[PDB]
RNA sequence: AUAAGAAUAUGAUGUUGGUUCAGAUUAAGCGCUAAAUAAGGACAUGACACAUGCGAAUCAUACGUUUAUUAUUGAUAAGAUAAUAAAUAUGUGGUGUAAACGUGAGUAAUUUUAUUAGGAAUUAAUGAACUAUAGAAUAAGCUAAAUACUUAAUAUAUAAAAAGGAUAUAUAAUAUAUUUAUCUAUAGUCAAGCCAAUAAUGGUUUAGGUAGUAGGUUUAUUAAGAGUUAAACCUAGCCAACGAUCCAUAAUCGAUAAUGAAAGUUAGAACGAUCACGUUGACUCUGAAAUAUAGUCAAUAUCUAUAAGAUACAGCAGUGAGGAAUAUUGGACAAUGAUCGAAAGAUUGAUCCAGUUACUUAUUAGGAU
RNA sequence: GAGCGUUAAUCAUAAUGGUUUAAAGGAUCCGUAGAAUGAAUUAUAUAUUAUAAUUUAGAGUUAAUAAAAUUAAUUAAAGAAUU
RNA sequence: GGAUUAAAACUAGAGUAGCGAAACGGAUUCGAUACCCGUGUAGUUCUAGUAGUAAACUAUGAAUACAAUUAUUUAUAUAUAUAUAUAUAAAUAAUAAAUGAAAAUGAAAGUAUUCCACCUGAAGAGUACGUUAGCAAUAAUGAAACUCAAAACAAUAGACGG
RNA sequence: ACAUAUUAUUAUCUUAUUAUUUAUAUAAUAUUUUUUAAUAAAUUUAUUAAUUUAUAUUUAUUUAUAUCAGAAAU
């Protein structure tokens, strides 16, 4: 018998799915939004570079 | 993984669900340039209270269970402590029975000796009446009684010789038979080995298959097993 | 891998044995002496007391407030409205100060340090503040007004939110567009809590110690285990001559410094890592995290405004004191960083430089005849 | 040598030691712990260790045979001499 | 940790011839709190205890493996043409080798292994203080400061010796 | 001996503050709630001040426990 209140087995290792990590962390913009603004254009470029990296 | 240690249970039954386990680890002592064993006693959780003092167990790290308890019993590698408890209980019953039997065999022996001390008749005197009545023809009722004191219904010269037999005589004949067997076994094997042809035949006669193709030790053992199967099984 | 001895006993000899010397070094002081330059250091002592000036501000594009001009209105000029250009940070608001800097008092470890390819309770509806993506941003009240605060609405058992401002254009205050902010969710990044194993000074002329003490069960509390805290009920344990308990002393350590052939020994100033503290003690609030250099009360000291007041230089410079002994009441935000701001920019005794001082290191300090 | 000296300190400079007679064998033995040390063969293992089986050279047990009359404790006696 | 542990000493009860701290006397001597003599108490003895100390010495902890000889005893065994002879151990003595400052050790003080105790200049000091134990005397444990460059052992050659 | 300073401890004494926990109010505020005046508007309704009613949030006093600190003892 293992101690009462304790888990008999060790917690399961968490294996990372790089496809899922990429999808949740650096997801692509869902729509091709209209970045007519100067600040919107700068942000779009920075987001694209950061996602590529 | 969780840190596991091997140790000997050194205390049990003093705390509820807790045992003390002695863990010895190997360390290097630079000062004396020697690999030493370092010892430490662990307070260990025993959920099932199965372990016993003297057992060899494996303890595994767990969550904090008390101020000083951080390990639990994970397996009984050797259960010498549990065996001690079982053998002690059995010994009490086993010894009581034997002592009772021996006490009854001592009182019985005492009674027989007391009974014999109540019979004034003595072996010498009784054997002097069975040898005078057998040489004179008189048959006083004492003889009939003597035929009950000893069970010797018939009074002949070959009945007093069987009333006075000493165990030593039997030992002397058993010893001669023992010596004969040993001497015969040795002479038989000694001769067999001297004659390889008679040896090869000997093995085949006793049921060996191609004894010729055998080693000295692999075949001398067969000869020894056979010579001791021709002088101890037939006798 | 790199390992040297010497002087001193004795009448003389051999040996034992201590003492001292030859080497290197310093967080050095002192005596005598002293040229320039470059670089590295500088209160180890009283966590003693401190005159004076500085070391934390910033935002006017959150809300208010104040001018000037022009136009319209006001049949006489007090005011109102809008545009434009300024002013206001002694009014309400936001962000910033849990860092950095300084110091080493406490701390010998239920707490601190170091280490491990350690662990679970198998750690919160925590994001602190950037990144990627998606969605949302509603109604009242209170204040003079609001991006203040309060109460509601709707948003992943379901719970739990919000905020507008600036600039254009079109409308008749509203709508779009741009720009900068607000809120929520998911992941990443940064970053937290808890536990084990092992190691960490001297004294036993400190030998017995312990009574929540050792263990079990249950509730409360927490994101979370556990006599961690609080409550209840049980068992009689737990530590200790391989040194318990107690006392004294001390911030710890390194791929740092010193020394040695090396194992080691020493230091812990300088460089870096960790811990603790910001006159002393406890407590509370906010918060993911604080017994916070905050707040509350008390203690000690000082001060002026005499108040249930303010201050506490272990921030920089500096002064008195103590001591053998350790420096300028300097310059600059040019560089690297940090905070605030949409930006323009503002602030920065962080920092960068210089000053003082042979404290250390290095170079030079005239060659041929 | 722009230092030199001196004081205060640190490291190094002999245990690749000793205890009849020079500092130092505990009065003696018994025996507990020892994180002290310790036989043989073979087979495994994760290996100078562990386990299992097996062995008798250390250490013991019981007899047999021979030998010896001491050392403890207790009780019972003797002797020369002395006053 | 335990047990045992000379002599002296102590606590009780017996004993007390001889011996004999002390004490009191006689001598010796310049003096004689001595050496010698006398009277001689405690003690020396026994029983029941306390205490755990000695130059308690081989000034040498215990165990195991091993190394060259001789002599002399002892023990066991063997043999005989019966009284010796031959073997294997122990003890003791003198040695080789080896070790050692040497004197010497000699089966260890040699060659090795294992475990325990103990030492780290002299003096202060086995003292002080504390603690534990004891009826007590005491026993165990056991420092530091100050001062010094000493201090000690074996051996050598002398000098000296009632 | 002892006179001092420092620290620690407590079956003791006093105790700021705080946390937790009691009891109380003709306590305050908001809402609800029962009525009652005054006032106002319109021609019943609203507002204000009271009373009744519960509810939540506070406040004052109060009970108990713990607590900085000081006192006494050691
Ligand atoms: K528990
Ligand atoms: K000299
Ligand atoms: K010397
Ligand atoms: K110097
Ligand atoms: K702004
Ligand atoms: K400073
Ligand atoms: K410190
Ligand atoms: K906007
Ligand atoms: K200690
Ligand atoms: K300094
Ligand atoms: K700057
Ligand atoms: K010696
Ligand atoms: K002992
Ligand atoms: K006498
Ligand atoms: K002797
Ligand atoms: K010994
Ligand atoms: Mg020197
Ligand atoms: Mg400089
Ligand atoms: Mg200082
Ligand atoms: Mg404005
Ligand atoms: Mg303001
Ligand atoms: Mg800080
Ligand atoms: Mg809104
Ligand atoms: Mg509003
Ligand atoms: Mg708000
Ligand atoms: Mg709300
Ligand atoms: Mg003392
Ligand atoms: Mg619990
Ligand atoms: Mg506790
Ligand atoms: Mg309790
Ligand atoms: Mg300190
Ligand atoms: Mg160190
Ligand atoms: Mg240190
Ligand atoms: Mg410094
Ligand atoms: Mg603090
Ligand atoms: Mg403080
Ligand atoms: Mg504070
Ligand atoms: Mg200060
Ligand atoms: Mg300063
Ligand atoms: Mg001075
Ligand atoms: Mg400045
Ligand atoms: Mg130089
Ligand atoms: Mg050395
Ligand atoms: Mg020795
Ligand atoms: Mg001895
Ligand atoms: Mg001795
Ligand atoms: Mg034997
Ligand atoms: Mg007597
Ligand atoms: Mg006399
Ligand atoms: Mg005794
Ligand atoms: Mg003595
Ligand atoms: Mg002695
Ligand atoms: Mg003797
Ligand atoms: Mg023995
Ligand atoms: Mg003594
Ligand atoms: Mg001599
Ligand atoms: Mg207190």
């Amino acid at each position: 018998k293992h101690p009462k209140g304790s888990h008999r087995l060790s917690p399961k290792v968490n294996f990372i799915d790089v496809d899922n990590l990429i999808a949740k962390t650096v997801a692509e913009p869902q729509s091709i939004k209209s970045s007519n603004g100067s600040a919107q254009k700068v942000r779009l470029q920075k987001a694209e570079l950061r996602r590529k990296f | 993984a969780r840190q596991n240690f091997l140790g000997l249970v050194v205390s049990q039954g003093k705390m509820q669900k807790t045992v003390k386990v002695r863990v010895e680890t190997k360390v290097f002592n630079k000062k004396i340039n020697k690999e030493l064993f370092h010892r430490r006693d662990y307070l260990v959780h025993d959920e099932g209270e199965i372990s016993r003092e003297g057992d060899l167990v494996r303890i595994e790290a767990t969550r904090p269970l008390s101020k000083r308890k951080f390990f639990a019993i994970a397996e009984i590698i050797r259960n010498k402590g549990q065996q001690f408890a079982l053998y002690e209980s059995e010994a009490q019953l086993s010894v009581a029975k034997e002592e009772a039997q021996k006490a009854k065999e001592f009182l019985d022996k005492r009674s027989v000796r007391e009974n014999k001390l109540n019979e004034k008749t003595t072996l010498l005197r009784d054997i002097r009446t069975i040898q005078d009545a057998l040489s004179s023809g008189s048959t006083p009722k004492e003889l009939l009684e003597i035929k009950q004191r000893y069970g010797i219904q018939d009074f002949s010269q070959e009945t007093v010789r069987q009333l006075l037999q000493l165990d030593i005589s039997g030992l002397e004949v058993n010893l001669e038979k023992q010596r004969s067997l040993i001497d015969r076994i040795q002479t038989r094997l000694s001769e067999l080995l001297s004659n390889d042809l008679k040896c090869d035949q000997f093995l085949k006669d006793h049921g060996v298959e191609d004894p010729l193709t055998l080693k000295k030790n692999i075949k001398k053992n067969l000869l020894r097993k056979h010579v001791m199967m021709d002088m101890q099984q037939p006798s």
